[PDB]
Order: C-alpha cells, then structure tokens, then sequence
C-alpha cells in the first residue's frame, strides 16, 4: 500500500566543450 | 483597396474582443476576407497586375494593426497568434494540413514582424520536440521547408539543426540499446536527450541536489561517458525532466504524466502527512512563486 517503484526516468542534459 | 482594407478591419471589429486569447478564429477571419477579395480580384477584374497589387497592399495594412493589436497595444500581437495558431495545428488527412499550412504561409507573408513570430514558433517549436506532443514530422519538415523558402538561409538551419540534433539523440539512444542488446542489461532503463546549448534556447535553473537514490548510478554512467568521450559535459536540466506513473491499486489502470517535482514531493510524504510551507521553505530554499505555481497546477 502507497508503494512507489522507479522503472524508466527520462532526463534532458545539453552538451558544451570543455575547452572553454 | 481602400474598401476592402475597411472590410478586413470592419470584420475584426465585428469579431473584437473574443480574438486576444483564441487565434484560429482570428486568422480565419484575416483569411476569410483575403480569400473572397482575392476570388474577386482574379475574376471581376481579369488578374490584373494592380489591383492584385492593391489586394496585397491593403491585407499588409489590416493585419499588422487592427482591433487586437490595438487593444493589446502591441503589432508584436498580430504575429504572436499566428504563431500560437501554427502551435495549434502541430500538437497531438496530411493534405487538408498542407493545406491549413499553405494558408498560414499566405497569412505569413504579409507579417512585417517576422523575428518575432520566428521567435515565438521556435520556443514553441523546441516546447514540443523535447518531450512528447508533436504530430506527424512530415508536416514540420515542410513547414521547415515553406519557411526556407519565404525566408531567408540562417533561421531555417538553425530550426533544421535542432531537428538534426533531436535525430542525433534518437540515433545515440538506439546505440545505447544496440549495446545493450549484445551485453547484459542495466537493472533499469535510462534515457537522456543531449541538445546543442545554441541551438535550444533553455537557460539554466536553480541548483538542485541529486537525491542518495540514484548518486551511484549518476557516477556509475558518467565515469563511462568519460571513459567513452571524456571531453564532453553533460549539464542537466532537472527541470525539464518527465515521468509516467501507473496506478496499479485500483480496478482500472491509469497512467499519469508528471515531472521529478511531484514524485520528489510524494517521496517526501513517507515520513510525515501534513506539511507547513515555512519548513519545506528553509529546509530547500524554494521561491514562493514558482511553489505557488505548483500548487495552482496541481489543483487545477
């Protein structure tokens, strides 16, 4: 009872060198 | 001209004050009088080149400021619908959308502000390609096309580009899977949308901190990401993230579409039931507005 479980988690991340 | 400039504007009156917040009807209007004056133009007067001229000069005049745009105080309102219509259509057979599309593109090439349409569609643009909410990508494709041909070159690439960088996570995320196909699978499934910072027009929110749940896995996947292409960094959007749920104690199955911020706040409830705003306040330092935002949508 009010048990919650994590199956899939879409996440957004954005990309950047790193030279600078 | 005159006259049908006066009837373009006479029939925004006649609409008036029920256009600010609903644009199908407005562009219908604006195109409802274009469309019959055209059909006059091209019978009654043999297609003239003047007159046909004096059609153009006229639909230019009456869209870019009449009854909304007035009372909104702002011509920037004039495109601002036509792009939200543009939304309206692209949400979630293809000839009557090519179509619609054509005649947004007749409306489109009387728009004097085309930055800040163009502005306006791409947010709109990047809202829909992050998580879910697009229809068929035939129909952007050539929207991407209509607008690379009435406008110019640099814009076009740009919203092309994100198109292209969408393909490149889709691509990178059926790698993932191939590898794992050809290896053994992960206790859980992880999927991610890597964007070019320039091309999405996100900025970075307030600093979070990643809950002990999932530290282990964060580390576990970025010493791999280094290991695979160390010079890249990866700067997560929490806010941005998404999350389905499945009620799975009740008679009928249900599916809830909601962020990290909900399930966050459920988790927090397995300790205590009724919570004050002060504590969660000083306890997380979250603005009050963007909390009583929340609220407003969770009871809405």
């Amino acid at each position: 009872k009010k048990r919650f479980e994590v199956k899939k988690w879409n996440a957004v991340a954005l990309w950047a060198w790193d030279i600078v | 001209e005159t006259h049908i400039h006066n009837q373009g504007l006479a029939a925004i009156e006649k609409c008036g004050e029920a256009a600010l917040n609903d644009p199908k009807m407005y562009v219908q209007t604006v195109l409802d009088v274009h469309k019959k004056y055209n059909a006059l133009v091209m019978s009654a007067f043999n297609n003239d080149a003047g007159f046909v001229a004096a059609l153009d000069k006229a639909c230019g005049r009456f869209i870019n400021n009449n009854a909304v745009t007035k009372m909104a105080q702002s011509s920037s309102k004039s495109p601002e619908l036509l792009a939200r219509y543009c939304d309206s259509l692209l949400k979630k057979e293809e000839a009557e959308l090519e179509d619609t599309l054509n005649q947004v593109m007749v409306v489109f090439k009387y728009i004097e502000d085309k930055d800040v349409f163009q502005k306006f569609y791409a947010k709109m643009l990047a809202k829909r390609l992050v998580h879910q909410n697009s229809a068929s990508d035939d129909a952007e494709a050539s929207m991407i096309s209509k607008l690379k041909q009435a406008c110019g070159f640099e814009y076009t690439s740009k919203l092309q580009r994100m198109f292209q960088d969408i393909g490149v996570s889709k691509d990178l995320n059926e790698q993932f899977k191939k590898h794992l196909t050809n290896s053994e699978p992960l206790d859980l499934d992880f999927s991610i949308q890597v964007l070019s910072s320039g091309s999405w027009p996100f900025q970075q929110s307030c600093t979070f901190a990643l809950p002990s749940e999932l530290e282990r896995s964060y580390q576990r996947f970025t010493a791999f990401y280094a290991s695979r292409h160390s010079g890249r960094k990866l700067t997560w959007l929490y806010q941005l993230s998404k999350g389905e749920l499945v009620t799975n104690c009740f008679k009928n199955r249900y599916t809830l579409q909601a962020s990290t911020f909900q399930m966050a706040i459920l988790l927090q409830y397995n300790t205590e039931d009724a919570y004050t705003v002060q504590q969660l306040t000083d306890s997380t330092q979250i603005k009050m507005d963007i909390l009583a935002q929340v609220l407003q949508i969770l009871l809405k």
